RNA sequence: GUUUAUUAUUUUUAGUUUAAUGUUUAAAUAUUUAACUAGUGAUGGCACAGUUGUUCUAUAUGUACCUAUAAAAAAUAGUA
RNA sequence: UUGAAUAUAAAGAAUUAUUAUUAUAAAUAUUAUUUUAAAAAUAUAAAAAUAUUGUUAAUAAAAUUAUCAAGUUUCAAAAGCGUUUAUUAAAUGCGUCGGUCUAAGUAUUAUAUUUAAGAUUAUUCUUGUAUAUAGAUUUUUAUUUUAAUUUUAUUAGUAGCAUAGUAAUUUAUUAACUGAUUAUUAAAGCGUUCCAUAGAAAAUUU
């Protein structure tokens, strides 16, 4: 009868059922628990499979002008994950064509809707009404050139690259 | 501790409390799961959610249809703060047909002021780089002259900079 | 908790608040500290308060936002501070004429106030509730026991 | 600045504007008027030190020589000053600060503060100059 | 440059006129560091015009 | 905040408790601010 | 906003003592409007109300002032 | 261990150039300029830790993935040479 | 329609009464409807959170807290319905805070203002226009004079024409009591004292709304007990023995023998009615102890009201 | 961590001293105007 | 940031239930660290003041010992 | 500036100190304050074979790591997840219940409390406060408050349970002042009891 039965809670993150729901679930093979745990993510996704480089043939979801082929960071690379459809890589827009188009404030959270090829604001895509933010009304939160979106997706076992240890 | 009825727009994060909970942030990307999947949430922003009520009472029915937002010229117009009888949105108008004007109320100057200092800040970034792209890129451009000038230079003086030895131990392509 | 880091004060720092100035307006005056002969309540705001809210007596929408929750309701109905008593002037309305006038004019303003009544029963309860509904209440068979609508029913309506 | 109204700066006001415990005052239709006398010795003898920097209008041309003022000197009225008595007739754009006087310690040790004015650069139109031959 | 916030060391801002020395303000020790207020107006404050409604 | 340290009484007897009521000694010159009112 | 003597217009200058608490709360805190900017005194040498050149007129939104 | 616009390369970095590690300025050989490049991944160290052995922190699993489509299959071409001169 | 009121039980415990065919949120706040302002939380003049001084019927409970949220839903109710003209329920509005259900009625002459919602009611009738009876249709607002012996009212109102005032929590009923008194009605009020409504009262027919509020209404999670804030309610027996006499004693105390709240609620003790109105006949006290039945059984006049109290 | 130590503060408890204009206002005469008579 | 079918719910979590150092110390509470962390119900518009406010109650706090400060006394101290 | 007026660099911990003052806004400036030739302690630990708790009141919630920084399992005791100046069977909180209130708020309601949810049940009996009361006291127990000393029935019981003790038995350990089990007269637990029980504090195994 050791008596302070009610306690602190003192023992989370030092367990093995804890380890297991650490993790992150992301695009890599990493087969499980064997993914970054406190972050959620590694660091620098090495990607020398496919160069992942910025197209030429590219141009702004929201606004269709030409995007600036890699010299800036102007434009909002969103690479969700291996995308193809949008572009050869992911949707592409420049940092102020980032609105909802339907509402035309921001995208609150930064979760988009590509509503046919225009990304539409998810409440609104969605069928809500309540049209304006507080902060910042035209312009999202949003980082430039995917630096908001490497902490997804891609990380570097992209498939069974088994070559490593074969032959 | 500087009321926050003070600062232009309501600070972007909000300490709190809890002598047993340590963590800067406010935990959003919960407080959107809640509020865009329930609609319930946020109250109905009084017009967009009247117009029914008025719909009904003179049409027999449900709306049934999507309501314009953008409240009516003419509607809460004894209000003065109104920013939560409705959305965020500004009060809507006189009742009259002139163009739409936003209220320049003391909030929305400042959102003037931020989309002007958003414009500057990425700018005084965007041509940091751009000498920063002269700078070392002709840095460059001149240390190769450097090189060629040494490597004119370092012929007829002869200094075949590989060390004491003749060209016979490299021509073997060893170590030596 | 042994440990104070007193870091998490220091952030958004209070106003100044200069407190020598009301403690200087109280000796520039004859009053001390406004000793609990007031001593206080928090007083309303422009914005919790709700116009147009079909309360408010319809005389006072701004000078109700001050006044309690439990004293606007009662506020009572004066006047628009210019509207004038209503004034036993000579001006007839355009084309209402005499006959009519010297008929009318004989009533006084309790004759016709009367008289009023008994037509906006006859108004209502006519055309107006014959048409639809019913405004008087039926008997066993379903006869209508009195002949008009009760003086209530009317003043509501 | 202190706001406090003394007593006694009233009773000074009185002394010079009329004799006062000796002479009884101008009845208070005059008082209001632009006949009452430092409202006359106003209108008809004003009483301004728009003194000149040298420092910005020597040797080296300059479109922009630059004024003091006196602190309840407001912009349109230094046109109208220069304009109506020194003929200066082409004055675009003022532009005004605000400068405590300058303070010192003198010999002695009091810190004898000298009253502030109001710097106002005017912009002329076709710039002026001073020579200084040696 | 620009009307911010900013530490400025003692020496910098330049000393009363001295028996030694005579007034040196921050200026014209300082040129290049002189804040540009047409340089900031023009970029960081929100002018009149842009919000003129009426 | 406030405090006027009589206590407020009955809205009927409007003052209880006169500050002589106590053998208290409030000389303009022993404490300052003494002197009653109700003298 | 002082005022001349002569001048019908209405300027906020009172030294009354009911209103000195906020003629000073004006020279020394400054005003910070809530869209950002910080009004009448924003930086270091508070200003002198006294000194100031008289209100010349109301505000006007076209022009500057009537 | 650095890419491009659009290409890679391969380098170790020192102690003395860790400030040009992350986006160095370089040639691009898949262009004919001095291009931007990235730090894809890490590629070992400049030098022993102590008491450590010759790769004690290992290139990667990544950077050897890198390796092993360089040099790894080359079967294209022992021909014109395997290792010799 | 399953059981027009439903004990959706979220969580196993908690159980919040959903009705089908609740109004959404959004067709709830109407502008020219909605009263807004801060309630004085337990503040009574000098601030000075206390309650009422003992003999008064002002209520500043001690332990409350957050009486009007400020962006909480807080229509206003009508209370006053009109005799016979036609209503029209367009929709069944359910706000938490007042548990209270209440239609908006379109009333026939446009008025698209009214609350109360009787128990049964269904949207998109007409409920004020009688049947071939008297009066009697659930809904319809009937003068007291119309209701028979043993048939359900509710909104009673107290003194005619000043308003519905008894019977308006949900699912509550006045019952009437067939007195012998020449010009009023007996009714039995949920409290079981019986009191002398004038006849020309006016009150609803019917239940109140929203049975199962009785119980089938718990909450039991934090964040949803924002339906009713409130103040702790500390115990009165570790309040520090200088500030409230039943106080420490090294463990569990039991209590004092009389207990206080500060000054006095001794368990059956401070019964508080001070002024009886002409009505009242017998209070909650001199019937508390009979039944619900035996109540309604007598015929009531003037010589059943006890001539002491 | 108060705050103001500076010398707006070291005037405020200086300057305010000074004694503020007195003019024995007497009580007007509202509900019986005394010209009207 | 994230686990789960779930808007509830596991939880990234760099300022806070532990431990070391520090012990007139860089601090009249700081360095490193364990823990915890999801607040549509709250560091915060102004509001309550000293026989008293406030108290999710610990006789806790109401400006860096609540014995409030500040102010005015000649309280008593020969009864080791 | 084309606005009249107005004013634009600097804090607080006694300091030029621990010290990004986070209101905002993004994202490669090759922005620029840290003495020095040793071993003791000590702050501290890179490195490194065996051993795995024999250390100790007690190992295991105890910095970072590219060698990517996570113990598993059983049993007994233990509620809510909020909240506290020596931080918890502290005090909150939902429900039920008791009492109060139909001339300021809706008697399936809101005041005023006692408990604690969930699941089983909630026992025997009264000397005083309270209520009712009849000039008052004195008298007087439908419900409530407090009580039950042999209340002690249910129920768990060597338990945060006045000593008696390391309780006697059983296990467990080489060694059992541990802990768990059986029952069971427990110095005077006891129906608000008891069960159920999860991250806590113990006891094993590992
Ligand atoms: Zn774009
Ligand atoms: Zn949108
Ligand atoms: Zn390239």
């Amino acid at each position: 009868h050791g008596k302070p039965a009610s306690g602190h809670k003192v023992r989370t993150q030092h367990s093995r059922r804890w380890w297991m729901q650490s993790k992150a679930h992301h695009l890599t093979a990493v087969p499980h628990e064997e993914a970054r745990s406190r972050p959620h993510f590694p660091a620098y996704t090495e990607d020398v499979d496919q160069p992942m480089v910025v197209p030429d043939g590219v141009c702004c979801f929201n606004c269709d002008k030409p995007i600036d082929g890699d010299d800036i960071n102007s434009y909002v690379w969103v690479p969700s994950g291996n995308a193809r459809v949008p572009t050869t890589q992911g949707y592409f827009f420049h940092v102020k064509c980032f609105k909802c188009w339907n509402c035309k404030y921001r995208i609150i959270h930064n979760q988009f809707y590509s509503k046919d090829s225009r990304a539409w604001c998810l409440s609104c895509a969605l069928g809500r009404d309540i049209r304006v933010p507080t902060r910042r009304w035209h312009t999202s939160y949003v980082n430039t050139h995917r630096t908001g979106s490497r902490l997804t997706g891609q990380f570097f076992p992209r498939h069974r690259h088994q070559m490593e240890f074969l032959f | 501790r500087k009321a926050l009825q003070s600062y232009p727009v309501p600070p972007r994060a909000r300490n709190y409390e809890r002598r047993w909970s340590s963590s800067r942030t406010n935990p959003y990307n919960r407080m959107f799961w809640r509020t865009v999947l329930n609609e319930d949430f946020a109250r109905p922003s009084f017009w967009v959610s009247d117009f029914r009520h008025k719909y009904l009472a003179k049409h027999g029915m449900d709306y049934q249809g999507r309501v314009p937002a953008s409240p009516a010229p003419g509607m809460y117009q004894g209000f003065s703060d109104v920013h939560k009888i409705l959305a965020n949105h500004p009060k809507p108008q006189r009742e009259s047909r002139h163009l739409p004007v936003m209220p320049m109320t003391p909030r929305v100057v400042f959102e003037h002021a931020q989309e002007k200092r958003i414009d500057y800040a990425k700018k005084m970034h965007r041509d940091r780089r751009l000498v920063e792209q002269l700078r070392t890129h002709e840095f460059w451009g001149w240390y190769m002259k450097l090189q060629r000038v040494r490597g004119r230079w370092c012929k007829e003086h002869g200094v075949s900079s590989r060390g004491v030895y003749g060209p016979a131990v490299d021509a073997a392509e060893l170590w030596g | 908790k042994s440990q104070h880091k007193n870091v998490l004060r220091k952030g958004r720092p209070h106003m100044q608040k200069y407190k020598e100035l009301n403690r200087w307006q109280r000796e520039a005056q004859g009053i001390t500290k406004w000793e609990q002969g007031h001593s206080h309540r928090p007083q309303p705001y422009v914005e919790r308060f709700n116009p147009e809210g079909a309360g408010l007596t319809r005389g006072t929408s701004a000078y109700a936002w001050k006044w309690w929750h439990t004293q606007y309701p009662w506020l009572p109905n004066v006047a628009p501070a210019d509207y004038v008593p209503p004034s036993p002037r000579g001006i007839r309305p355009a084309a209402w004429d005499d006959e009519f006038a010297d008929v009318v004019l004989s009533m006084s303003d309790e004759e016709i106030q009367s008289y009023l009544l008994d037509k906006l029963t006859e108004v209502i309860f006519a055309e107006t509730q014959r048409d639809g509904y019913e405004l008087r209440r039926l008997d066993f068979e379903g006869k209508p026991l009195t002949e008009l609508p009760e003086r209530r029913i009317i003043e509501n309506f | 600045w202190n706001p406090i109204a003394g007593k006694i700066g009233l009773v000074n006001r009185k002394a010079e504007e009329w004799g006062w415990p000796h002479q009884r005052p101008p009845p208070t239709g005059l008082r209001r008027s632009p006949e009452y006398f430092p409202f006359f010795f106003s209108r008809y003898f004003p009483d301004v030190e728009v003194r000149l920097v040298l420092d910005s209008v020597l040797n080296n041309e300059t479109t922009r020589p630059i004024f003091h003022i006196p602190q309840d000197m407001s912009k349109q009225e230094l046109v109208n000053y220069l304009k109506n008595i020194y003929n200066i007739d082409n004055v675009v754009r003022i532009r005004v600060r605000n400068m405590r006087g300058r303070r010192f310690k003198n010999e002695v040790g009091e810190i004898k503060s000298l009253p502030d004015y109001k710097v106002a650069v005017v912009e002329l139109d076709s710039p002026v100059s001073i020579v200084f031959k040696q | 440059t620009y009307s911010m916030k900013g530490q400025r060391y003692p020496a910098e801002q330049g000393r009363t006129s001295r028996p030694g020395s005579l007034a040196a303000s921050r200026d014209r020790m300082f040129p290049l560091y002189r804040r540009n207020y047409k340089l900031n107006r023009e970029l960081r404050v929100l002018d009149h015009r842009r919000i003129s409604t009426d | 905040a406030a405090t006027p340290g009589v206590g407020i009484a009955p809205e009927t007897t409007p003052v209880k408790y006169v500050p002589e009521m106590l053998n208290i000694q409030n000389a303009k010159w022993w404490n300052g601010r003494g002197k009653p009112v109700y003298r | 906003n002082r005022t001349h003597p002569l001048s019908k217009l209405r300027g906020n200058l009172r030294r009354n003592p009911s209103e000195i608490p906020r003629v000073l709360n004006m020279m020394i805190q400054g005003v910070w409007h809530k869209s950002g900017n910080k009004l009448y005194f924003r930086g270091g040498k508070p200003p002198n109300p006294s000194t100031h050149p008289y209100l010349t007129g109301e505000p006007c939104p076209v022009y500057g002032w009537k | 261990n650095a890419c491009h616009v659009p290409g890679d390369q391969i380098f170790l970095v020192s102690n003395s150039f860790t400030r040009r590690l992350l986006t160095r300025t370089d040639h691009c050989p898949k262009c004919d300029r001095l291009s931007t490049f990235r730090f894809m991944s890490v590629s070992g160290m400049v030098g022993r830790m102590p008491y450590k052995p010759v790769d004690t922190p290992g290139p990667s699993y990544a950077t050897l993935y890198w390796r092993k489509q360089r040099s790894g299959k080359i079967a294209s071409q022992p021909l014109n040479e395997v290792c010799n001169k | 329609v399953r059981s027009p009121d439903h004990g959706y039980s979220q969580h196993i415990l908690q159980k919040d009464i959903w009705s089908p065919f609740q109004v959404g949120a959004n067709m709830m706040s109407y502008t020219p409807l909605y009263y807004d302002w801060k309630g004085f939380s337990s503040r009574d003049y000098f601030g000075h959170r206390s309650g009422t001084n003992p003999g008064s019927k002002v209520l500043l409970g001690h332990y409350r807290r957050d009486e009007v949220r400020s962006w909480g839903y807080r229509i206003m109710v009508n209370h006053k319905p009109q005799k016979r003209i036609p209503k029209w329920l367009a929709c069944v509005v359910h706000i938490p805070r007042k548990k209270t259900f209440l239609g908006f009625f379109l009333y026939a002459n446009g008025a698209y203002v009214a609350e109360l919602l009787t128990y049964k009611q269904l949207p998109r009738i007409i409920y004020n226009k009688a049947f071939q009876g008297c009066l009697p249709t659930i809904g319809q607002t009937v003068s007291l004079t119309e209701v028979t012996y043993g048939k359900e009212i509710h909104s009673v109102e107290m003194y005619p024409g000043h308003g519905g005032v008894i019977c308006r929590a949900s699912g509550t009923a006045a019952v009437v009591l067939r007195g012998s008194e020449p010009n009023l009605v007996p009714l039995l009020l949920p409290s079981k004292e019986v009191r002398l409504f004038d006849n020309m009262c006016h009150a609803v027919f019917g239940r109140r709304a929203g049975v199962m509020y009785n119980k089938q209404r718990n909450f039991s999670k934090r964040s949803v007990e924002e339906n009713m804030p409130h103040r702790p309610k500390v115990h009165s027996k570790t309040k520090r023995v200088s500030s409230h006499p039943a106080g420490g004693g090294n463990g569990g105390s039991p209590n004092l023998l009389t207990p206080l709240d500060w000054r006095i609620h001794p368990r059956n003790c401070v019964k508080t009615k001070y002024w009886l109105s002409g009505y009242i006949l017998r209070g909650r006290q001199y019937n508390r102890n009979q039944t619900v039945a035996d109540l309604k059984s007598k015929t009531y006049s003037w010589a059943n009201r006890d001539p002491v109290y | 961590f108060k705050q103001g130590q500076g010398m707006f503060s070291h005037q405020l408890k200086r300057i305010l001293n000074k004694k503020s204009l007195h003019k024995y206002n007497w009580d007007p005469l509202h509900m019986y105007d005394p010209r009207k008579l």
